[PDB]
């Protein structure tokens, strides 16, 4: 969605595969935080205990037995939580009936958006630009560093590639909420499989170094109904 | 060369002198610690 | 007078000269760290007229300075020089020539260094020179030429000091000495040596080849030519990540052997510990490649990589169980190593934590460049090294000056950077979930008050490091005063319910190598006589 | 390993043997202490009797409040209690009244 | 040879530092990797004195 | 476009697609470019170079070959 | 080896000799790969040029 100041959650989902992961890797932190609740108590009862201990033990080397538990324990507990990451992996590294493409080239210092899937009029591609708004042009009605030129329109349900590429400079294509995020090599050419499923705006950014102008090259992306988007299609 | 007992010697400065009682390097040193970042600021930039 | 601070032959002085070094280079990055933290104080232009240029020059500079002149030289120089050739029973150390030459081959690096952070145009591609991320048409100049050069001259050091190391290792053990019931530390050391000999060589390679690229012209890396950077990226990864364990294995051999020397008991599992450590030597150069996820490689290979990289994560808790034995049962004082040790541990363990969250290749699709990964290698690496580093010279002060240091100080000075630490480091969590955009000059102002909290606790950090020199001061002026008086600890480890005074008094330490009670380090010729050890 | 712990004890008598100051007491009853071991009252007695050739009551005071506080043992008295009186009516060495109350 | 053995005594009775070795050497070096030295290098940051004196002030 | 246009990806089902739109191209120019009559056999993959392949690529190589100087490591025959 | 290879050199590494001179009828097809701006050469006074080797380009 939009960064928040003092933000307790995670922002809205916004494809099946965003809330997927989200949910594994919440999993997985759960897991993460019981077993450092374990450390943190052992190292907590240990050293209250020990502030006053009496004695000091000298001769427990290693228990054999009881050593390879422990030893075998880390192993099979990975193994545990990586089945259900092995399959997350394995259904999100493959793309399922997509629909249409839309690719994003930007140039040094700012992004650049190709929507060539729909055609504007009667075979011609669908093009336009999206620029920065600096200080002096941040006036009532924009936003510093999270409104650009123009937004990115999105086809709501409908699957959705993302041949991603760059020019001169690596640029990082950021959606947070989409849960996409590839860095576009200038030479190479990446794809990756999502869909929205609801409507709403979401602003991104540049997570990836281009030069002088690095800081503001944003995305600014949105969500409207499919015949207002099929008519921003017709009309661009 | 193998006139050192390893006491006071093994720094690399010398503890006597009126004019430099460990007071002159060491403010040097003081200024040096923020000298660096400064003047790279106050090259392109001010302060 | 001044052969013995300009042509060292003895490894002391060139110990102490690194560690002065380092610890001027370290308080020069904390004080520029501390003035960018202040431009990302509150977002805008207060105290810098914007200049991204500038702000990503200052930001490269931190990293760099940081990276390769406050971790690198001391940690490794001083306490491989001091210990590793001293407690075998060595006279003295080989290759004094070598060690000049690196020593006078450095001011090469950082009068490079500074010139080339301060010239107009200067590099400012941060710790990743990628090309053409790093191509000279944005970063002119001669700044790419110079940071080459101190790079090449940086590395030669370190691998012949790695070399020199070795070569003390194979050929300088006495005779009575098995070398599979070696110390920690020396098979640390071992271990970080020769992975820097496989490791520092094609980062040199790589980094000759952009020197090339950048001087002849050519077309190797570049987009534009049909050239793979991908291949230099490879070669950067498997340097940083062995250089990664380079940097904190021989903090674990120094946490192993204070642990050893004051909890009065065995490492459990010593032994067979070593043979992981050995094993995680061998095994280093197989999880380098698990930040690539996103490049473009098959789903075989990211199988391949994230098993090996959650394969090889099971040493890092048997170490900390190991460690957590190595505590129990025995007795623990109140005293600062046992403190730094604790804080070090835990801190690792939520940057382990993280790592292991960052493990899973899957969600990395959505938490890759995000904020969670910058947080988790400043977790991992801050607490690594700074921690290790304090507990070194806190722990080793008055083993090579004999001159006690005052136990309110060091106590004081701990909470200071714990509670700074801490107040930076507890909100990444929610700032990683939130999604804050790194390297922005001009953030938004959504994360203000979290980058004030940052910024008081960064000021805390720097005000502990103006106690860090004032208390050196106060050790240089009254190390009488602390042998005089109790202001200062004056025996690491107390005794037991066991022990007379008498006792206790004439039997102070019984630690596993002479060094404790070997008296302020002698004249350069030292250990005339072979050790003998049964 | 699980290694033997008598082997030890006989070392403590060889050294008894050999024994010639104070010095050896305190090593050898460190090392007892430091052990898992409970010591039974025989070999109690034989650390007691090496204490006492020297004839030192401090540590005699040492043996009997190290024996009233060597390990938890899930916490472990009457034994204890009858322990200690026996070792200290054997010879007589009236000290918990002094620092007790206090 | 015949001079190897006088050198040796010369040097046995007489420890002296530098070596005594290269008189001719040193006269053509040291005073001139001095006075040389300093001509090529105080240029380079003597040329920026006029523009010296830059308090970022604009209007 | 509902949620199925060309179905399970075949083509190149990984991520990367760098050589991909050369050889979906190679073919569609060779059977345009013999006869200008017939394009049946390859009126199937439109997709592959519309949708799957950047456009940016097919108009500079369409561009390139008007003007009679091409840029790729390509055969005249 | 040696004579073979002396043998072979000579015989086909020997047409480069009149490159310099030559009709625009054989010319390789180039592209974007050739004929590209570079930076900007201000050093030495012939040509402008790092080294006197006006044969890289023959265009005018
Ligand atoms: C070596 C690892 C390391 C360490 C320790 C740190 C430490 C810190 N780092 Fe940094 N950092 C990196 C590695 C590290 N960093 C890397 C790789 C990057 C990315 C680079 C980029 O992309 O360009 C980065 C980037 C980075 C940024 C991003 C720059 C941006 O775009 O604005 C920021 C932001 O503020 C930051 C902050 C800090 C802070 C506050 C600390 C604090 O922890 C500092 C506290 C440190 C001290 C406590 C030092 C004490 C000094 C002494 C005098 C030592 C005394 C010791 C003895 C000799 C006895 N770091
Ligand atoms: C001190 C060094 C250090 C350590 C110890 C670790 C530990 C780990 N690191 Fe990290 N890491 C770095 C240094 C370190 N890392 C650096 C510098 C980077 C940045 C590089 C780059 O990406 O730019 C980085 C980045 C990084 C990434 C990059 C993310 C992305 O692709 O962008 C990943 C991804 O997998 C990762 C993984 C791990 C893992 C799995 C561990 C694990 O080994 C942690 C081990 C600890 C545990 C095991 C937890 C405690 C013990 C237990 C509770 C035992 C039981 C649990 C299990 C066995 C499951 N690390
Ligand atoms: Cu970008
Ligand atoms: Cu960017
Ligand atoms: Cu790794």
């Amino acid at each position: 969605d939009v960064p928040t100041p003092y933000a307790c959650y995670f922002q809205d989902s916004a494809t099946p595969n965003q809330e997927g992961i989200l949910e594994l890797h919440d999993n997985i932190m759960f897991y993460l935080l019981v077993i450092l609740g374990l450390v943190s108590w052992m190292l907590y009862t240990i050293v209250m205990t020990y502030s006053k201990n009496p004695i000091a033990y000298k001769y427990i080397k290693h228990g054999q037995t009881i050593e390879v538990i422990w030893t075998i324990f880390p192993a099979v507990i990975l193994l545990i939580i990586a089945f259900p990451s092995f399959i997350l992996l394995y259904l999100c590294d493959e793309v399922i009936s997509p629909a249409m493409t839309i690719k994003a080239i930007g140039y040094q210092w700012y992004w650049k958006y190709e929507y060539s899937d729909f055609i504007n009029d009667s075979g011609e591609t669908v093009e336009f630009e999206s620029y920065v708004i600096p200080d002096e042009l941040l006036e009532e009605g924009q936003l510093r560093l999270l409104d650009t030129d123009t937004s990115m329109v999105v086809p709501v349900d409908t699957h959705i590639r993302f041949v991603v590429t760059a020019a001169d400079v690596i640029h990082d294509f950021a959606i947070p909420s989409l849960g996409i995020k590839v860095d576009a090599t200038p030479g190479r050419l990446n794809q990756v499989s999502a869909l929205i499923q609801r409507e709403g705006v979401f602003y991104g950014a540049c997570s990836e170094l281009c030069g002088t102008g690095h800081a503001n090259m944003p995305i600014k992306i949105e969500a409207v109904s499919l015949p207002k988007f099929l008519e921003w299609l017709n009309e661009q | 060369v193998h006139f050192k007992d390893g006491v006071y010697e093994n720094i690399p400065f010398k503890v006597k002198g009126r004019k430099t009682p460990y007071a002159l390097s060491h403010f040097g040193f003081f200024a040096i610690g923020f000298a660096v970042p400064f003047v790279a600021c106050y090259v392109q930039l001010k302060k | 007078m001044v052969q013995r601070w300009l042509y060292s032959t003895n490894a002391k002085d060139i110990a102490v000269l690194y560690f002065m070094l380092a610890i001027f280079s370290g308080m020069a990055g904390t004080a520029m760290s501390l003035i960018i933290r202040l431009e990302l104080a509150a977002p805008g232009s207060q105290y810098l007229h914007g200049n991204s240029q500038l702000f990503n020059v200052l930001v490269v500079g931190h990293a760099v300075l940081m990276i390769f002149f406050l971790v690198m030289p001391a940690l490794i120089g001083g306490f491989g020089n001091y210990l590793l050739p001293l407690m075998i029973g060595a006279t003295d150390t080989a290759f004094p020539r070598i060690n000049n030459i690196a020593f006078w081959v450095l001011p090469m690096g950082l009068v490079c260094l500074v010139t080339s952070t301060l010239v107009e145009s200067g590099a400012g591609t941060g710790w990743t020179v990628y090309p053409p991320l790093s191509s000279i048409q944005a970063h002119s100049g001669p700044s790419v030429d110079l940071a080459i050069f101190a790079l090449h001259l940086t590395s030669i050091s370190s691998l012949l000091g790695a070399i020199n190391f070795i070569v003390t290792t194979l050929n300088m053990r006495t005779n009575g000495m098995t070398m599979h019931k070696l110390p920690l530390f020396v098979w640390s050391i071992f271990i970080t040596a020769f992975l820097l000999l496989l490791s520092l060589p094609v980062l040199s390679a790589g980094i000759t080849m952009l020197l090339l690229d950048r001087n002849f012209n050519t077309s190797f890396f570049e987009v534009s030519g049909g050239g793979d950077p991908i291949l230099y990226e490879h070669l950067f990864w498997f340097f940083g990540h062995p250089e990664v364990y380079i940097l904190i294995i021989p903090g674990f051999g120094i946490i192993s052997h204070v642990v050893s020397t004051y909890s009065k008991k065995p490492v459990f599992g010593e032994i067979s510990m070593v043979y992981a450590m050995a094993s995680i030597g061998l095994l280093g150069f197989l999880v380098w490649s698990h930040h690539m996820y996103i490049v473009g490689l098959d789903a075989d290979t990211r199988a391949y990589f994230t098993s090996a990289t959650m394969i090889i994560a099971i040493p890092t808790g048997i170490k900390i169980f190991s460690w957590l034995a190595t505590i129990h049962g025995g007795s623990i004082r109140l005293a600062t190593p046992m403190l730094y040790a604790i804080a070090f541990l835990f801190l690792f363990t939520m940057g382990g934590l993280t790592g292991v969250a960052l493990a899973n290749a899957s969600l990395d699709v959505a938490f890759h460049d995000t904020y969670y990964v910058v947080g988790h290698f400043h977790y991992v690496l801050s607490m690594g090294a700074i921690f290790s580093l304090f507990a070194g010279y806190y722990y080793w002060s008055p083993q090579i000056l004999g001159l006690n240091y005052n136990e309110k100080l060091a106590q004081i000075q701990f909470w200071l950077i714990f509670i700074g630490a801490n107040v930076i480091f507890f909100p990444m969590h929610f700032l990683g979930i939130n999604g804050m955009p790194r390297r922005i000059p001009d953030y938004p102002d959504a994360f203000a008050g979290w980058n004030y909290v940052a910024s008081i606790g960064s000021f805390i950090a720097t005000l502990s490091l103006f106690l860090f020199i004032y208390i050196l001061y106060d050790q240089l002026v009254n190390g009488l005063n602390n042998k005089v008086n109790n202001k200062s600890v004056i025996y690491n480890k107390a005794p037991d319910f066991v022990e007379s005074n008498t006792i206790f008094n004439l039997n102070t330490v019984k630690s596993s190598s002479i060094e404790f009670l070997l008296t302020s380090p002698p004249a350069v010729h030292s250990f005339n006589t072979p050790a003998v050890q049964s | 390993d699980e290694e033997t712990f008598e082997e030890f004890t006989a070392r403590y008598e060889k050294e008894f043997d050999e024994a010639y100051d104070l010095f050896e007491v305190q090593r050898v009853l460190n090392n007892c202490f430091s052990y898992d071991l409970v010591p039974a009252p025989a070999v109690i007695e034989k650390a007691l009797r090496a204490a006492r050739r020297v004839n030192d009551l401090p540590t005699a005071i040492r043996v009997f409040e190290a024996l009233k506080y060597k390990v938890e043992n899930e916490d472990q008295y009457k034994a204890y209690l009858d322990e200690l009186k026996d070792v200290r009516q054997e010879l007589g060495v009236p000290l918990k009244e002094e620092l007790f109350p206090s | 040879a015949n001079k190897v053995i006088q050198l040796q005594k010369i040097f046995q009775s007489s420890t002296k530092p530098l070596w005594w070795r290269h008189p001719r050497s040193a006269l053509y070096l040291y005073p001139f990797y001095a006075i040389f030295a300093v001509a090529v290098v105080t240029p380079l940051l003597y040329i920026p004195n006029a523009i010296r004196g830059i308090k970022a002030k604009k209007a | 476009s509902p949620l199925h246009t060309v179905g399970f990806d075949a083509r190149f089902p990984q991520q990367n697609q760098t050589k991909h739109c050369w050889q979906s191209y190679v073919d569609y120019h060779k059977c345009v470019n013999m006869k200008g009559e017939d394009f049946a056999p390859c009126k199937v993959f439109w997709k592959t170079y519309n949708a799957l392949c950047p456009l940016d690529w097919i108009e500079k190589w369409d561009d390139q070959r008007e003007k009679g100087i091409f840029a790729g490591d390509i055969n005249s025959d | 080896t040696a004579v073979n290879t002396y043998f072979v050199e000579k015989e086909h590494a020997e047409h480069r000799e009149h490159l310099k001179h030559v009709p625009d009828s054989e010319w390789p097809r180039d592209y974007e790969f050739m004929n590209i701006r570079s930076k900007p050469f201000f050093w030495g006074d012939g040509d402008k040029t790092l080294f006197w080797n006006p044969v890289v380009n023959r265009h005018i």
